[PDB]
């Protein structure tokens, strides 16, 4: 007495994915499962960090502290995505002003 | 189609690419021709199901999922006939 | 490992080293700069890659992916992917630095 | 294509086409006041009958955030190259004749929409 039950989103991964492409796309499907990358620079970690959310960036930056100075440009990627009507004043990195704006908004 | 068997001695590991039908000491002659392992230097520890004594690849225990491009069949080896059984 | 230019041995300064086919290592961008150094004609036959700090399962998977991709390069099959574990893929991103693939 | 309305500047109202035979040209002459204005384009009335090939201006990019819209990974963006896209159909009466998928890039700030 089993019930057959399944659905399908009709249409119309056929892609030559090499090593770096496979690694970045695996990370692009399991972003949130990273504890600490070790000593990886920003340039190789460029794409997956672009497809990422600021809570995950906060978790990474509090686990991988030494990377924050090379993440700040990406924070402008968040800033013009979320606080587009703003510009930082002098001596303002984007990460700390982004967190200041988030804390001010939730308060 | 292909064959994929981990010929793993600890500290020394050989790879396999061939078809779905092959003699088992043909692989020993292949690794002998380069890595210099004479036929004294093979013992062939057991696979998942009953490693073959009839000396052909198309038999019991060997299927098309063992020879997977995605995944290997990892097992230890021994480079002896009967003298010692050496791991690490 | 020997004089014949069809097997290339490679070591990650650990126990379980791995020797992979040179014809299955063609897509490497660093095999044209390390094995093919200042000159061809018996630099490639040495097959002594004394690299460091790569875990055993990690370089096993990257050389499997080498032979996997080269056999799947220009082949009849075009769909498939490869199952790298999410933890080890982290250090396999380090491999994305060195193997140049 | 379609030519827009013309608005009077004095009394803030609509203009109307007229043909002045003195210069034998076309002027947009308001008829609440005495304001006149020569016309850059001679096209006055224009109609589209089978010229409904462009459904893309009616699509807004915001539909990338709809949880009910179907997402696919087999149609990557041309602008930014993102894997994720959302696909749907054009739902007008003037699109009952077609079941063409229209795709919108799922990634933020891209907004690229395409067909096929
Ligand atoms: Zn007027
Ligand atoms: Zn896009």
């Amino acid at each position: 007495g089993r019930r057959m039950n399944s659905k399908m989103q009709v249409y119309s991964l056929p892609k030559m994915m090499t090593l770096h492409q496979q690694c970045i796309r695996v990370l692009k499907n399991n972003i949130d499962s990273i504890f600490e990358v070790g000593g990886v620079p920003y340039s190789v970690l460029e794409p997956v960090l672009e497809r990422c959310t600021p809570d995950q960036l906060y978790r990474i930056e509090e686990y991988n502290h030494v990377l924050i100075e090379e993440t700040d440009q990406l924070w402008k990627v968040h800033c013009h995505r979320d606080f587009k009507e703003e510009r930082p004043e002098e001596y303002e990195s984007w990460r700390e002003m982004y967190l200041r704006l988030q804390d001010a908004r939730e308060q | 189609m292909d064959v994929f068997l981990m010929i793993r001695r600890h500290k020394t590991t050989i790879f396999t690419d061939a078809k779905e039908s092959s003699t088992v000491f043909e692989l020993k002659r292949i690794v002998e021709g380069i890595l210099k392992r004479p036929p004294d230097e093979q013992r062939l520890y057991k696979d998942d199901q009953l490693l073959d004594d009839g000396k052909t690849l198309g038999e019991c225990g060997f299927t098309s999922q063992t020879a997977r491009p995605q995944a290997p069949a990892t097992v230890g080896l021994a480079f002896r006939a009967d003298d010692t059984f050496e791991a690490l | 490992e020997g004089p014949d230019a069809m097997y290339v041995k490679l070591i990650s300064s650990d126990g379980h080293e791995f020797i992979v086919k040179r014809e299955h290592a063609l897509t490497s961008g660093t095999i044209k700069a390390m094995l093919s150094g200042p000159g061809q004609f018996a630099e490639n036959e040495t097959n002594e890659v004394n690299f460091r700090e790569i875990p055993s399962h990690v370089l096993s998977k990257v050389c499997m992916y080498f032979t996997y991709k080269v056999r799947y390069t220009n082949s009849s099959t075009e769909i498939p992917e490869f199952p790298i574990a999410p933890e080890i893929a982290l250090e396999l991103l380090m491999a994305a630095n060195f193997l140049d693939c | 294509g379609f030519v827009g309305i013309r608005f009077c500047q004095e009394c803030n109202n609509m203009l109307y086409p007229k043909e002045d035979k003195e210069n034998r040209i076309l002027l947009y002459a308001c008829r609440n006041c005495d304001y006149q204005q020569e016309a850059d384009n001679s096209c006055i009335y224009v109609n589209k009958i089978t010229h409904e090939v462009d459904e893309l201006t009616q699509i807004i990019a915001d539909v990338s955030q709809d949880p009910t819209l179907p997402r696919t990974e087999d149609h990557p963006c041309q602008k930014c190259g993102h894997k994720e896209a959302v696909f749907f159909q054009s739902h007008s009466a003037r699109a009952e004749d077609a079941m063409r998928l229209y795709y919108v890039c799922t990634a933020p700030h891209c907004g690229h929409r395409w067909t096929e």
